[PDB]
RNA sequence: GUAAGUUUAGAUUAUAGCCAAAAGAGGGCUCUUCUGGAACGGAAAAAACCUUUAAUAGUGAAUAAUUAACAACA
């Protein structure tokens, strides 16, 4: 037995580390932990984004219906929901997002510009964006971690509160910065699901009064082996429109259809980069 | 010395909710000080891994090693307590999940040699551990087919990237 | 040590610089002792520099807690969920002031080996090289020595 | 360009078949051409860990 | 673009890492002034060795200022020992390329 | 035993944490792990310098492949571009060949033409007009 | 026909100098494949899996033993047999669970 | 041994440089007599600087401020 | 052209070298005398030959040394 307590003190810390790894603690919401002031946190939220909010409106957005039920049940043993703001905020975003897309890609079909808007207002994108902006920390609800449908609702309510305070032009910049950015590096059909691409291509060519394409084999390698490469090119009026690679002729031919469609709708990889330069 | 295998039988879970699979039962049993080498006991404990209770008891009854008889008696007690104390319905519905051997506390003695020399002798001891899990034995292993092998190979080729470039 | 440690690729939290730049640091906590030689330098920092730092950075909430203490400590938390902790035992005002500024500039991403300096999501404008680029075609698509 | 991710990767790393005629040629000079293509040193995407070789047929 | 002491192939939205301090605040916009080549799908322009200021303008933003991970330096010496060791950490900065613009003044 | 060292536990863990990914008794026995870790650190330091040289060889190998597709040897391609006052380095040239095939071909023709102009100037002797691409801009 | 490289495979190169002589301008449009240089698709007789099954035909002994099966696999993919054997538990437990992904 | 081509050329290039060194050393601007005394003033000043530094060593001042500042180690908030 | 040198006070360790290149002396050794060396690059591996002013980070650049050389008549 050595004299001294400092080595014993240090070892207690390591025993704490070992216990945590083996038995990870259940998650807790930050409000419970020390160093929390609700009023101060809300104000910093607005200033962080370089946007001005009205305190009364912004606080209402975070409140959720499920939270009210829990408090009353505890109370037996006033508030005001964000339902109004949620409906208004979501509606404008759908219209605003559609307006952005149509100008950028006028030719692209209507059904397409609905999938992309649905893609960018889904739980996956909204929940991912919401957490990194601290929306989850400030939410008031009866369950933690907050369920995704609840988290999504509070996000759009905040945009609604921003719309009322600072008007349409400011909110349009908000949607561009945080939602439109999420489509960087994303190929079209990754966000829109189209089966039988050739069938869609035939109809589109008819509208512009173009002849149906003729499939032909431009390049070939290792056909008889188990790793073959095929290049199939769609020829129109003896003029090439698209070329696609694939493992099999059917796969390669289907690939050529997608290449053709992308050019028609102007969603190619080398298209003009989006524009965030405008300060207005 | 550590005795943790014994205490494993006293865990209590909260009642299961109606919409949930029925949780199978578990039994832990051991015999501690045995006059047998742990290296030799390993071969016996290894053989009965994964088998059902009846198949295990059948193979043990016709083995000539001294360890085979000791393992069999431990298995019989585990079966008895499973029905009597752990709410197992059918005796036959059990299989061996875990079985292994461990070192015990040993003794040192003298071994004589032929010129006034000597050596150090060890009288060796071992432990035996088992866990019994209710239910039929899980299905055995199936080797990869030729088609399964190929599908992995294409996956490897598809994963390639252009290395050390933009 | 590289083979003994993890690595990652260069990235940003939420495309920080595309539309608008957002500061990742959001909270600071500093604990002190009223009368303890170890925490003297931290006390002077509160006397002089704490208020000015708060104004220049308005998106960070700062908490100052005097209490009986043995080591003054600073905790920094970020939007992506990272937490960092630093001891300030017996340091000067200048040391603490410079330390705080480093925390402000950082994003919570882990400090480990970065595989490449440059990251692009649109590496090619004219099309990526494949073996058939730079190979001339042939009439009727006849592979070599095929009679037709 | 504008291909999907998987077809793009498949096309770039595909392996090619070549033909050489050896009549009246010196064996050493034939080897230099064959070794170049077998290793894959004819591709700007060559790396020692990428297995980018091609097939060579000599008659 | 030639920046620091290195040449970088660049495009909009790209991320660049510079291994030294720059003296620029975070969130600040900058103009890169040494450009050697600008290219598009159908045409390219080459300087000899640099393009004129009128033709091309490239702008970037400062996103993060950080330090590198610890690097171990241990010289080879008889009686090496495990404590005859140094840790090197360098300051770093990250830039995001924003835009590339050209004008019809050829 | 008036004074005894009470910190030996943490001094041991400093070495052993760097040896967990080894194989054998080298990852748990201090007298063996300590010898292996210092050998690793020496290798790590010497490989920082060797890395830069290795990457340059990779660039030169890939450039030769790209140029030969257009019929040019590596020395001719690199040298003639310099005589045209083009100061692109080897690292960026590899990027263009892989990711900008059309731009790389344009550079291939430029280097070839400058080479031809040099050949004509060499064979022809006396005062003759210099090549269009063989004119050097001057600075002061 | 000023370009010194043939224009028939990748692109057409047109190189010019500006009047001041400080910039070099490059025009490189793409070349499309002529129709006369293509072949018709063989519509009369395809998923890559079907190709593999025909290649890896199980004919004798039902599922073959390790060795004979590996020799069949090596011929199809033009490798040696050593590639196909498994490894021990030491190597399998070192493998990373979640390797990084670039884009 | 046989001397490689590289080695023969590299040596020649170094020979040519030294030949030019011989030429440029053959045309002195000033004769020996003209040189005498032309730089005496500068040289004498230089040694005076060297001597002054040598004979300037002495201990350093000590201040009450340094000693009494140690008491601030126990400063506090009252 | 250049920055050292003398005096005063204090203090140990060391007192067997090795190879290359010159000049001698006893006849391959053995002594005496003048010059140089101790790579992480090169000569196949490579203490002693050749290139090389210290030591740091970088996915920049120009160079140094660099085992090879091109059977008759006339
Ligand atoms: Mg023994
Ligand atoms: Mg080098």
């Amino acid at each position: 037995v050595k004299k001294g307590f400092r080595a014993a003190f240090r070892f207690q810390k390591e025993l704490e580390r070992w216990r945590l790894l083996r038995c990870p603690p259940p998650p807790v919401r930050r409000s419970e932990k020390p160093n929390w002031d609700y009023h101060a946190e809300v104000q910093a939220f607005g200033s962080r984004l370089q946007e001005t909010f009205s305190l009364d409106l912004l606080k209402t957005a975070f409140i959720n219906s499920c939270y009210i039920k829990s408090e009353e049940a505890k109370r037996q043993s006033n508030l005001k929901d964000n339902q109004e703001l949620f409906e208004q905020g979501l509606s404008f975003s759908h219209r605003c997002l559609t307006q952005f897309l149509e100008d950028e890609f006028p030719d692209l079909p209507a059904e397409g510009t609905e999938s992309l808007v649905s893609f960018l207002t889904g739980e996956a994108v909204v929940c991912h964006v919401a957490r990194n902006l601290a929306v989850e920390q400030l939410t008031l609800s009866a369950e933690f971690p907050v369920p995704l449908p609840v988290l999504r609702q509070t996000f759009f309510a905040v945009i609604g509160a921003l719309l009322q305070s600072s008007g349409p032009e400011r909110a349009a910049l908000f949607i561009r910065d945080f939602l439109i950015t999420q489509m960087t590096g994303k190929e079209l059909f990754e966000m829109w699901t189209v089966v039988n691409p050739m069938g869609l291509l035939v109809e589109e060519l008819k509208k512009r009064n173009i002849s149906a394409p003729e499939s032909r084999l431009t390049r070939q390698s290792g056909s008889t082996t188990a790793l073959p490469l095929y290049f199939v090119g769609l020829y129109c009026d003896r003029k090439l429109i698209a070329e696609g690679p694939g493992e099999t002729v059917l796969v390669a031919e289907e690939e050529a259809a997608r290449v053709a469609l992308r050019k028609l709708y102007g969603f190619t990889e080398n298209r003009r980069p989006w524009d965030y330069s405008k300060p207005k | 010395i550590s005795r943790k295998w014994e205490k494993k039988n006293k865990i209590v879970y909260p009642p299961q909710l109606p919409g949930e699979p029925r949780r199978p039962a578990e039994i832990y049993h051991c015999r501690r000080q045995i006059k047998y080498s742990k290296d030799k006991m390993w071969y016996l404990a290894k053989m009965i891994r994964g088998m059902s209770i009846d198949q295990a008891l059948a193979q043990l009854e016709f083995n000539d090693k001294k360890g085979a008889q000791i393992i069999k008696e431990v298995l019989l007690e585990a079966q008895d307590m499973a029905v009597r104390d752990h709410n197992v319905e059918f005796r036959s519905n059990l299989h061996i999940a875990e079985s292994t051997s461990g070192r015990g506390q040993c003794l040192k003695r003298i071994r004589y040699h032929g010129r006034g020399r000597f050596g150090i002798m060890e009288k060796v001891y071992c432990h035996y551990f088992v866990k019994l899990v209710e239910g039929p034995p899980p299905p055995p292993e199936v080797p990869k087919t030729a088609v399964d092998h190929a599908k992995d190979y294409i996956q490897q080729l598809r994963s390639r990237t252009i290395i050390h470039t933009l | 040590t590289g083979r003994g440690t993890s690595s990652r690729f260069l990235t940003s939290v939420l495309h920080n610089g595309l539309g608008r730049y957002v500061q990742q640091l959001q909270r600071l906590s500093l604990s002190l002792s009223r009368d303890a030689p170890s925490s003297r330098g931290a006390r002077e920092f509160v006397e002089r520099e704490v208020t000015d730092f708060a104004r220049r950075n308005p998106g960070v909430v700062v908490y100052v807690n005097p209490r009986p203490c043995a080591m003054p400590r600073i905790v920094a938390e970020y939007l992506n969920g990272a937490v960092r902790e630093e001891n300030v035992n017996s340091k000067s005002v200048e040391e603490i002031k410079s330390l705080v500024q480093k925390l402000a500039d950082q994003s919570g991403l882990d400090v480990i080996r970065i595989r490449k300096p440059f990251h692009t999501d649109n590496p090619s404008i004219q099309g990526q090289w494949h073996p058939f680029t730079n190979k001339r075609t042939a009439l009727h698509g006849l592979r070599p020595r095929e009679l037709r | 360009s504008s291909f999907s991710r998987a077809p793009q990767q498949w096309a770039t790393f595909a392996r090619m078949w070549y033909l050489l005629d050896g009549k009246m040629q010196p064996p050493g000079k034939l080897a230099v051409i064959a070794s170049n293509k077998l290793q894959g040193l004819n591709k700007p995407v060559y790396h020692q860990l990428s297995d980018c070789g091609d097939h060579v047929v000599i008659i | 673009v030639h920046f620091a002491s290195h040449q970088w192939k660049v495009t909009a939205e790209d991320l660049i890492l510079i291994e030294n301090e720059l003296d620029i605040k975070c969130g600040e916009r900058i103009r890169l002034e040494k450009v050697l080549l600008v290219g598009a799908d159908n045409f390219t322009l080459l300087g000899k060795p640099l393009l004129r200021k009128e033709l091309v303008r490239v702008e970037a933003t400062v996103i993060e200022k950080t330090e590198s991970w610890p690097k171990i330096n241990m010289k080879f010496r008889k009686r090496k020992n495990f404590r005859k060791k140094k840790i090197i950490v360098n300051p770093q900065t990250i830039l995001r390329i924003n835009t590339i613009e050209i004008a019809p003044r050829l | 035993l008036r004074n005894r060292l009470t910190d030996r536990y943490w001094r041991v863990q400093e070495v052993l944490k760097h040896a967990q990914h080894f194989r054998g008794r080298k990852n748990r026995c201090y007298r063996l792990a300590v010898r292996a870790v210092t050998r690793a650190f020496v290798k790590c330091t010497k490989a920082r310098r060797l890395k830069k040289r290795n990457l340059r060889t990779l660039w030169i190998n890939r450039i030769t492949a790209a140029s030969q597709e257009h019929g040019l040897k590596y020395p001719a391609f690199i040298v003639n571009l310099i005589k045209c006052q083009v100061e692109l380095n080897r690292k960026v040239l590899v990027d263009l060949a892989i990711y900008e095939p059309k731009t790389f071909k344009s550079l291939a023709a430029l280097a070839k033409r400058r080479q031809q102009e040099g050949f004509a100037a060499a064979l022809g002797d006396g005062k003759e007009p210099e090549g269009i691409f063989s004119r050097v801009v001057q600075y002061h | 026909t000023y370009s010194s490289l043939p224009d028939d495979y990748n692109c057409q190169v047109d190189l010019a100098l500006t009047a001041d002589g400080r910039t070099i301008v490059c025009y490189h449009p793409s070349v499309d494949i002529p129709y006369e240089h293509t072949k018709p698709i063989p519509q009369p007789d395809e998923t890559h899996e079907q190709i593999l099954k025909a290649k890896l035909e199980v004919r004798k002994s039902k599922q073959l033993e390790q060795g004979p099966m590996i020799e069949q696999l090596s011929k199809v993919f033009y490798t040696t047999k050593h590639r196909w054997y498994p490894h021990g538990q030491y190597h399998n437990r070192r493998k990373k669970l979640n390797p990084p992904r670039d884009r | 041994r046989t001397v490689s081509f590289q080695a023969k050329e590299s040596m020649i290039r170094r020979l040519e440089v030294e030949a030019e060194n011989h030429y440029w050393l053959s045309m002195p601007y000033m004769t020996a007599e003209q040189e005498c005394g032309h730089a005496a003033e500068r040289r004498a000043q230089a040694f005076e600087a060297i001597k002054a530094a040598a004979t300037s060593k002495f201990p350093k001042h000590r201040y009450i401020a340094d000693q009494l500042d140690h008491l601030n180690i126990s400063k506090k908030w009252s």
